[PDB]
């Protein structure tokens, strides 16, 4: 089913061998992989299979230089009526202007295309305008987006406010690493705030939020039911906009499900806050607090959080928050408490021996069932090690491994990229 | 002449497909504002790290291809690789 | 190796089978890699990330206590070094265990030790010295067979610590009776000496115009070749151990023997806490891209520590107390040394 | 009880005295006045009164606080608790360090049909262009 390249010096006469045997109608690929590798001499023959084998589902490009010439190819051999083509990624390839249009030509045009993805282009708002226009007609059929490092600005914001208003099918999109701000965060605010939006997944990451933008974006999200997934990471969002954020969301009308913001600068006020947050809500399902510096009280108000029964927290994620002993224990005793919590993480801490000795004991209970802990076995004295095996020994369903991301879904990862 | 050019090949074989295809934006820059000698653009593009390095040679000149990829470089916030390349040109190069 | 319950490799299978078979009566541990694109490790959802996996790979036998070790990338060898001489090592081979070293360097001389060892940022030449001997000597390591090529002359001095500057072409030393010399490679003619502590000055590291020491005294100090002017001193509360200067920024890192580090500017006097252990810290390194630093102490751990804040990674642990540590300039390997082994760890992020 | 105004000058209350009255005040149907000047209520209480009359029984009509070292962020409570209620018709925030973006925020929410605010005095808070801009574009 799957093919790739990790690396490799690819030539013309080799690219073209390779696609010849491709052309064949017996062939059963889905995916392909081409971003390491350097393939740019022969990347015009990569259109012909496209265009011609049935059950190639994806494609993905990067790093390659494209030029104008094989950009209109690309169009011609996505406007073939035959292809069922339902993902394209292109990366870094340099478009210019031209580019766009015809891109923008071809999303509403081709009904097959359901994705689309570029990140590193210099896309100005010159390049965003098209792209919403394209977007406003009711046949555009696109229902992903990704957008990285494109540098748009104000006026990008309220074209894709308008295209958004206006439009009735999209569904992801991710907006992280440009430099909208509190204006940007407004207009797309506005825009959302009626009933008839269809957006269910949005992430602004490294967007110079601040306070302000957290109360817009929590303004437009009260008498809204349809966005499920949201991410503000990297952005000095105080203590005050987490406040109101769970504010707006301690209501039993919103339908939030997922929120991971990282470093924020947060504290033990925000733990106060979401402590009450998951004790009383009933449809947040996930969470995550990184490289913040809650401490022992954050913990023991995220601890007696979820002492409660009621609580349908799912993953929790703890991670260079600066734990000691006294935090470990009270963890620990909540661990033995609750029953909904299933995954885990605990890496980059300071745990005294006694401190491990608690943790071990209390996944030792038979009423906890953790499916996944985070944890580095070998950091460890030898005592420590063989407890943890005998740990591991009982409930051999128990995963016990440092790196993270280990049995997390594979649409969480591979929508953002 | 091939005895310098294969260490500063070697000295651009440490370089990432994206730092080689930043350093390569860099010389363009530096040549279009060069008047006195003139690289064409397409064939920088083509090129690969051993085409670069000895056409990098070819037009400019043993020292003078060594100091402008030693000043890149630490425009790209290279350090090591810089005295790595000063040193090995201290090594390569003949007296004059 | 002693980590696992035991080290077993792919073909050891094998071969243990035919042997019982002719006699009548995860879990495959790895082997290193060397090329860049094999590494194939993901971008987190050269460079200048912090590490996060550490695993062991070799140990090697050297027959009595190690003094200093010291990490060749571009050639893959490796130094050790001992009372009654040095040890070269290879890491090509695939081995548990090594016992059959690359060479043998002796000093024969009544009442003659070595201490210290130092290896060239070229990986070219490499200065030995210690007690009771005639002279620092050089060894050509880039000549198809060692041997010493120069020598630096020094009568009734014991050297303590060592260091040098390729791209002035010189070489320093410090000495226990508080004399801190210098020479000139072309013509090996000493052409300063600072002196007037007798205490004298355990490490020397040497950046640029500068020469920062450090000793017993508890304090910091910094000369400077061009004038002759007297040397800046700062006040701490314990002893200092090791010191290393970042290469990217302007700061300089030191162990306090008190389970504590802190950082020096050039620039300001300004310190901050960046750690706290309960052991006596006996060297600090810094990686090759001042993004993170190693630290092996008394207490039987080794550390890994994060430059922008100085919190901690993670660490491993050890049977015997350690005493040196030396960082791959590749920025992957990273060796040490305890009681009477030398083993080897890699890094993976 | 029949009271309609009440007026409560420099008197220090806390947080705790912010939770008091306004349980009291959503609990009752009376009252139409209530003036709580120079007191340091700050933020916490801002939040308690916010949720106090979140409620749409609340029948309040005018409501002032004056020198309460108030912020951004009790400007963002007062901006969710206006919307969606018709009844408050009152109100003024005066010598506070508000920025301009509680003011955009207070825009944003009176821009629409549905708020009926209709008495706004501001003094001292810090203005700039960007404020006025705004303020055009809601008168």
């Amino acid at each position: 089913r799957q093919l790739d390249l990790g690396s490799s010096i690819l030539t013309e006469r080799a690219m073209k061998t390779l696609c010849a045997k491709l052309r064949h109608p017996t062939c059963k690929i889905q995916t392909l992989m081409f971003r390491n590798a350097q393939i740019t001499p022969g990347v015009q023959h990569l259109w012909r299979i496209v265009m011609a084998n049935r059950n190639l589902r994806s494609l993905n490009l990067g790093g390659t230089h494209l030029k104008e010439e094989d950009v209109r190819m690309a169009c011609e051999a996505l406007k073939h009526p035959k292809c069922l083509l339902e993902s394209l990624r292109l990366d870094c390839c340099g478009l210019t202007h031209a580019c766009y249009l015809k891109i923008s030509q071809i999303l509403t045009t081709s009904p097959s295309l359901k994705s689309l993805s570029l990140a590193g282009n210099k896309v100005t708002d010159q390049g965003v305008m098209p792209l919403s226009d394209a977007l406003r007609v009711s046949q555009c059929a696109l229902q992903k987006l990704i957008l990285e490092d494109c540098g748009i600005t104000a006026t990008g914001c309220q074209s894709l406010a308008s295209a958004l208003v206006s439009n009735r099918s999209l569904t992801h999109l991710c907006l992280s690493n440009n430099s909208l701000g509190n204006e940007g965060v407004n207009l797309l605010c506005r825009s959302m705030r009626l009933p008839h939006c269809s957006l269910q997944r949005l992430m602004l990451n490294q967007c110079h939020l601040d306070t302000a933008g957290c109360g817009f974006l929590a303004l437009a999200l009260m008498g809204n039911s349809w966005l499920t997934h949201l991410s503000l990471s990297m952005n000095p969002v105080e203590d005050n906009g987490v406040k109101l954020l769970c504010e707006v969301m301690r209501e039993p009308s919103c339908h939030l499900q997922d929120l991971e913001l990282v470093k924020c600068h947060l504290t033990a006020a925000c733990c106060e806050s979401l402590s009450c947050v998951i004790s009383r809500s009933r449809h947040l399902k996930s969470l995550d607090l990184t490289d913040n510096a809650l401490g022992d009280g954050g913990v023991a108000a995220l601890c007696e959080g979820l002492k409660q029964k009621n609580s349908v927290l799912a993953r929790l994620g703890l991670k260079a928050c600066g734990l000691t002993s006294d935090c470990c224990e009270a963890l620990s005793l909540a661990l033995s408490c609750n029953r909904h919590l299933t995954s885990l993480n605990l890496v980059q801490n300071n745990f005294s021996p006694k401190g491990m000795m608690k943790l071990c004991s209390a996944f030792a209970c038979p009423t906890s069932n953790l499916q996944i802990i985070g944890l580095w076995k070998w950091q460890y004295p030898v005592q420590i090690r063989k407890l943890l095996e005998e740990v591991q020994l009982l409930k051999p369903r128990v995963v016990i491994d440092g790196s993270w991301h280990s049995f997390d879904e594979d649409d969480r990862y591979w929508w953002k990229n | 002449l091939t005895f310098s050019s294969y260490g500063l090949q070697w000295c651009l074989y440490e370089l990432d497909k994206e730092e080689f295809q930043t350093f390569k934006e860099l010389l363009k820059k530096k040549s279009s504002e060069s008047t006195t000698c003139s690289i064409p653009q397409f064939e920088i593009e083509n090129a690969n790290v051993e085409c670069l390095a000895l056409l990098l040679h070819e037009y400019y000149g043993a020292s003078l291809a060594w100091a402008t990829s030693i000043s890149i470089f630490e425009n790209m916030n290279l350090r090591t690789l810089s005295e790595k390349a000063r040193d090995d040109m201290k090594r390569h190069s003949p007296e004059d | 190796l002693f980590w696992d319950k035991e080290p077993w490799f792919w073909h050891d299978t094998l071969t243990e089978q035919l042997w019982r078979i002719f006699a009548g009566v995860s879990r495959f541990l790895q082997s290193i890699s060397w090329d860049p694109e094999d590494f194939e490790d993901a971008w987190k959802r050269k460079r200048l990330a912090v590490p996060c996996k550490l695993e062991k790979m070799r140990i090697l036998a050297h027959g009595e206590l190690v003094l200093a070790t010291a990490i060749s990338s571009f050639t893959r060898h490796v130094f050790t070094c001992g009372r009654r001489g040095i040890k070269v090592w290879s890491l090509t081979g695939q081995v548990a265990e090594d016992r059959f070293p690359e060479s043998h360097l002796p000093i024969q001389t009544p009442g003659a030790f070595l201490r210290t060892c130092l290896l060239s940022s070229n990986s070219r030449s490499l200065l030995t010295g210690g007690y009771n001997l005639a002279s620092v000597s050089v060894w050509d390591l880039a000549a198809p067979s060692l041997h010493v090529k120069e020598q630096l002359p020094c009568a009734g001095l014991n050297c303590q610590a060592l260091d040098a500057n390729l791209d002035a072409n010189l070489a320093f030393a410090s000495f226990t009776s508080g004399v801190v010399r210098i020479w000139d490679l072309r013509d090996q003619s000493v052409v300063r000496d600072l002196k007037g502590y007798p205490d004298g000055v355990k490490s020397i590291v040497v950046k640029g115009y500068n020469i920062w020491t450090g000793g017993p005294d508890a304090c910091l100090r910094c000369w400077d070749q061009r004038t002759i002017m007297k040397p800046l001193e700062y006040q701490f509360k314990s002893q200092i151990m090791s010191l290393s200067h970042s290469p990217q920024e302007d700061w300089v890192l030191l162990g306090m023997a008190n389970g504590q580090q802190w950082l020096q500017s050039t620039s300001g006097s300004q310190r901050h806490m960046v750690g706290q252990k309960d052991s006596v810290i006996l060297s600090v390194k810094f990686s090759p891209f001042g993004q993170w630093w190693a630290s092996v102490g008394m207490d039987d751990f080794l550390g890994v520590y994060s430059m922008p804040a100085g919190t901690k990674v993670f660490e491993v642990p050890e049977m015997s107390p350690v005493t040196c540590c030396d960082v791959s300039s590749n920025n992957r390997l990273v060796v040490t040394g305890s009681g009477e082994h030398a083993s080897v760890y890699q890094i993976t992020y």
